[PDB]
């Protein structure tokens, strides 16, 4: 035989922050009056550093809780429901890290819901998540570019670009994460009309101390903003939505820092490729 | 106003070079998308919706687009309604809203905002603008702009122009209520796109001409127009049409500007639009198109007194030049309802010469007898007296032109019908009788064995209505010569041959009574002449009861003037041809005559 | 590799 | 309680008359006559719908002439306390005989009986039966006479007594006389 069991999570959006206290709901739907021995929840918060494709990478705990919710006893047949909390706050001057999706820098705040059973019946397990995010830390700081073959440090066979005269810029690098990235390209000249414009986001992770590490970067996303030969002289507009949290602000650790920034690149008409790597200091404001 | 009304247009005029089986296609998805989003597969409708909707970032076949645009459209709004009412479902005022749709939504337009392509993303998300109501209270209003500007990124004309026309028609279908305006310069600030090198040498390798790829662009710009301009201020309007005007080749956009501005607006900018049509360049877009708007806007406004005979002439100055007879007509017939309408006989008279020598080569009028059918509608609606409508020198040989069978007995209808309902007093006038009597002729001329007996009722109905609007005063002579002579010409049909002798009877009834009994000699003759007559044509009736009653009626009104038998005679020799009570109370009848014979 | 466009479940929305 | 009727017949229209007399159209106004009895000789559906825009109750039989033929060719009908019954007039053996009129209003048991081909009006109360032949609205002609005034009647009705006001167009003016009938 085998029932429902889930765990509800007071609030909607799942946002919290230092200080304050999770709180939720077991709830359980039962055929039968179920006798069992226990169910128990277990709170915890993690950070799961993988390895670049060692001395300081195990994985590292922020926050850690358990409660026995039910002692043995029986669930009757319909809905029963059973409340439950726990307190989010670390030892000391510590600061819960935030809720960041990534591939070598994953940090998660998951709450398990065990439940125990005996004949007629099987023991079960639940898992789940909640947001946590980090606390308020703003100047702008525009980037003008002006995108040229000659400017392309890192196109040293430059034969085979056209002359172009790409301009815009960045209305900031230092992006309030809850707010677009915003700018404007204008295509002074182009020999070879674009072919498209993209905004890439990379982020880049270092996962390690001084004595050794390997730096990785990968793309959260890519956004045409522009496709076809534009007119010359026509402000296109770079607005970009940074993630709801596959994005967190930057963090300076002894023992890892994610990172992240933001390459144009422009393709022509003959799949020329151009790339301006800006940086971007990306924070909660 | 209603955009499917537009849609219905754009539809049956761009089906283009398969095209139905890519239609067959599209509904294919729209009903994937529907099943998919029944079975609770959310992200399975936003991800066929996306597909959709990046099929109008491509333009291969270039023709089609438009109802390309229309159909995938149509999906993209089903979309929006089915995640309106989604979210709707979960859930006034946005504050209202509980927070688990806002957090539904929210991710909704998180997803929608993560796609790759532009176009895509500009699609899928002013698809569901109207959910932006819920996340504040100026979610439109702070979203719309945005998307307009996004536009910019499209380089392709033809793509921006029908992206801005889907995002005012969404505008309009979603919060109606100046923001959308800056569209229309934004395209104007591409519009030298249409014309600038890129573009042709992709129409040039995809195998089109110049001509032919502007026409693509009249709905979309149209909607545009209709769009922004609708219950527009004077000087906005005035601003859209001087940047118009300095807009290099402004022909397509005077042409947009003319379908879509208000004819009130056109009409009194008559001579300033026939200059800059003069001023356009016939490469391109052709000015007949153009002067065709204009006549249509004429057609609701008119222009100042001080020039319309001007603007007349210009028009048929160049009108006249339109060496295709095809083409011309298509601008002719707009433009005589002006003629007919603000000028006299004359220039009506010297307009249908002009149509009747374009239209006359090649016998070109076989493939445009609608046009000339509407034109002559217009031209007999315009005129009430008749006497004048036959003056014109030029109204028989037009009718004369008609030289199909169905169309002209048609045209003939509706002459009769126009006299019959505009004429309450009896003409001698012979050039009405002469045009009447030819008409006629022509119309009865169509009956035959294949004829409808209804056809037959409602030509006889006009050719009696006729008849009876023929008098020659006290003549009574003449009277009688021109019944006989119609019964020569509506042998045929049947209640004409009726409706005459019971006319040639009370002819004959009212010569006696305007001269009081003692008929006169020359008098004796004429009746004695009447009476012969109806003799004479009582036995033609196929029918019998009427025959019948009509040979009795005629023996009443011989027997009133002393011209003593044979009528009931052959009455009587008649009756064993022959319901019953009709037969009996012909008896009764009959027996109750030969009271007095 | 992983987007967040591809991240998003049908369950959230 | 006034019930009004417009007793008329012998149209023609357009066989023998173009229309009603100029007049004749004046004196008569939508919505004031409540029942329209026909003798018949409509000869035309427009002398139908013309009649129609005159009142709403229309009783209607078959003259020798008219084009319709699916009209009841004797009707009896009942108005208040009294029951006129409408033949055309030409089915008589003996034209506009006082007999014959007598022996077809036994026929259908009726207190009043309409006949209007002789368009020599008649109105006569004979053996307490009233009689009235209206003539023809539009003057037209016949065989019978010599001149043929227009003429047509308006049969008011107030519980068992019938006043009728005849009106009859003659040279350029509409006399009008009045009679008085009372069942016994």
């Amino acid at each position: 035989m085998g029932t429902a069991l889930d765990i509800k999570i007071k609030r909607a959006n799942k946002v919290y922050h230092a200080g304050e206290v999770l709180s939720g709901v077991v709830v359980i739907s039962s055929k039968d009056s179920v006798q069992h021995q226990g169910v128990s929840l277990t709170m915890e918060g993690t950070v799961n550093l993988q390895l670049s494709a060692y001395n300081s990478v195990k994985p590292i705990q922020i926050i850690n809780s358990t409660i026995e919710m039910v002692k043995p006893g029986k669930f009757p047949s319909g809905k029963t429901e059973i409340p439950f909390e726990f307190p989010l706050h670390l030892k000391g001057n510590k600061v819960l890290y935030e809720t960041y999706h990534g591939v070598f820098v994953n940090i998660q705040y998951t709450l398990r819901c065990d439940m125990k059973r005996s004949l007629l019946a099987k023991d079960l397990t639940k898992t789940c998540e909640f947001i946590v995010h980090s606390a308020p830390q703003f100047t702008p700081s525009p980037v003008d570019f002006t995108i040229t073959p000659e400017t392309l440090q890192n196109v040293k066979e430059r034969a085979l670009l056209p002359k172009f005269l790409l301009r815009g810029h960045l209305n900031s690098t230092n992006c309030v994460i809850t707010q677009p990235l915003t700018g404007e390209l204008v295509v002074e000249s182009s020999e070879a009309a674009i072919r498209s414009v993209e905004l890439q986001l990379v982020r880049v992770e270092t996962c390690g101390c001084a004595e050794g590490y390997a730096r990785d970067a990968t793309e959260i996303q890519n956004i045409q903003i522009a496709d076809g030969d534009v007119c010359r002289g026509l402000s296109v507009p770079i607005y970009m939505v940074f993630p709801r949290l596959f994005t967190c602000p930057t963090l300076e650790t002894t023992n890892f820092k994610v990172e992240f920034e933001v390459n144009i690149v422009v393709l022509l008409h003959p799949d020329h490729l151009i790339t301006e790597n800006f940086p971007l200091k990306l924070c909660r404001i | 106003e209603p955009w499917t009304n537009k849609r219905g247009e754009i539809l049956a005029r761009y089906t283009t070079t398969t095209q139905q089986d890519y239609v067959n296609r599209i509904e294919e998805l729209n009903q994937s998308l529907k099943d998919a989003w029944a079975s609770d597969q959310k992200v399975k409708a936003l991800k066929i919706v996306i597909q959709c909707s990046k099929l109008l970032s491509d333009t291969s076949v270039i023709q089609f687009y438009p109802s390309k645009f229309v159909l995938i459209t149509d999906i993209l709004d089903t979309f929006g309604k089915l995640v309106y009412e989604r979210i709707f479902s979960m859930c006034f005022s946005p504050e209202n809203a509980n927070d688990t749709a806002k957090e539904t939504c929210l991710n909704w337009f998180f997803k929608i905002a993560s796609i790759r392509e532009l176009i895509p993303r500009f699609y899928v998300e002013a698809s569901i603008l109207k959910c932006n109501k819920f996340l504040s209270k100026t979610g439109i209003s702070e979203c719309l702009p945005r998307l307009t500007c996004m536009i910019r990124g499209i380089g392709d004309p033809l793509v921006s122009v029908y992206a801005r026309a889907y995002l005012c028609r969404v505008g309009m279908e979603v919060a109606p209520h100046e923001t959308l305006n800056k569209n229309f310069f934004d395209f104007l600030l591409t519009f030298k796109q249409i014309h600038g090198d890129t573009v042709q040498n992709q129409l040039v390798v995809q195998g089109v001409e110049l001509p032919s790829y502007l026409p693509l662009y009249p709905p979309a710009m149209d909607w545009i127009f209709q769009c922004i301009s609708y219950h527009a201020p004077e000087a906005l309007l005035t601003e859209m049409m001087e940047r118009c005007k300095k807009l290099g080749n402004n022909a397509l956009l005077l042409n947009s500007v003319m379908s879509a501005f208000r004819a009130e607006f056109i009409a009194t900018r008559s001579m300033d639009f026939i200059g800059m049509i003069k001023e356009c360049d016939e490469s391109g877009f052709p000015k007949h198109l153009l002067f065709r708007s204009l006549g249509l806007n004429l057609a609701l406004a008119d222009p100042p007194e001080s020039d319309r005979l001007q603007i007349l002439n210009e028009a048929w100055k160049v009108i006249t030049k339109l060496k295709n007879p095809q083409d011309y007509i298509n601008c002719a017939e707009v433009w005589v309802e002006y003629t007919c309408k603000h000028f006299t006989k004359r220039e009506v008279n010297t307009v249908l010469a002009d149509v009747i020598k374009h239209m006359t080569p090649d016998r070109a009028f076989e493939d445009s007898y609608p046009q000339l059918q509407l034109i002559i509608k217009k031209v007999i609606a315009h005129f009430h007296d008749f006497s004048v409508l036959f003056s014109v020198e030029k109204f028989l040989p037009f009718l004369d032109m008609f030289q199909k069978e169905s169309v002209r007995v048609e045209v003939c209808k509706c002459i009769m019908d126009a006299f019959i309902k505009h004429q309450q007093e009896p003409t001698k006038d012979p050039v009405i009788l002469n045009a009447l009597l030819h008409v006629c002729k022509t119309m009865h001329d169509s009956v035959n064995a294949l004829t409808l007996e209804d056809e037959k009722r409602m030509l006889s109905y006009l050719i009696n209505g006729f008849i009876k609007m023929v008098s020659f005063g006290r003549d009574f002579e003449q009277q009688l010569s021109f019944y006989v002579e119609s019964r020569s010409m509506f042998c045929n049909l049947e209640p004409v041959l009726v409706q005459l002798i019971h006319s040639v009877n009370r002819l004959a009834m009212e010569t006696r009574k305007v001269m009081k009994g003692n008929h006169s000699r020359k008098t004796a003759a004429f009746v004695r002449a009447c009476v012969a007559y109806c003799f004479i044509t009582i036995p033609s009736l196929a029918g019998i009861f009427t025959r019948l009653n009509l040979y009795l009626h005629s023996g009443q009104v011989a027997l009133a003037n002393q011209c003593l038998d044979a009528f009931f005679k052959a009455a009587i020799s008649l009756v064993p041809e022959v319901s019953e009570s009709f037969l009996l109370e012909f008896l009764c009848n009959f027996f109750s005559t030969l009271l007095i014979v | 590799g992983n987007f967040a466009f591809e991240g998003i479940g049908d369950e959230d929305l | 309680g006034h019930r009004l009727v417009l007793v008329l017949g012998d149209l023609h229209i357009p066989h023998r008359c173009n229309s009603l007399p100029a007049k004749f159209k004046k004196l008569l106004v939508p919505g004031k006559i409540q029942h329209i009895l026909c003798t018949g000789n409509l000869c035309t559906k427009e002398s139908y719908d013309y009649l129609k825009t005159l009142a709403g109750d229309v009783h209607i039989v078959r003259g020798d002439f008219d084009e319709n033929l699916n009209y009841p060719e004797q009707k009896v009908v009942t108005v208040g306390q009294f029951k006129i019954g409408l033949i055309h007039g030409h089915q008589v053996i003996p034209w506009g005989d006082m007999a014959s009129l007598a022996l077809l209003q036994r026929q259908f048991d009726v207190d009043i009986l309409i006949s209007g081909h002789t368009h020599k009006f008649e109105a006569f109360e004979h053996e307490n039966k009233f009689y009235i032949n209206p003539g023809s609205a539009t003057g037209a002609y016949n065989a019978l006479e010599t001149n043929i005034i227009p003429s047509f009647v308006l049969m008011d009705i107030q519980a068992s007594t019938v006043v009728t006001y005849v009106y009859q167009l003659i040279g350029d003016d509409v006399k009008v006389e009045r009679i008085e009938y009372k069942k016994p």
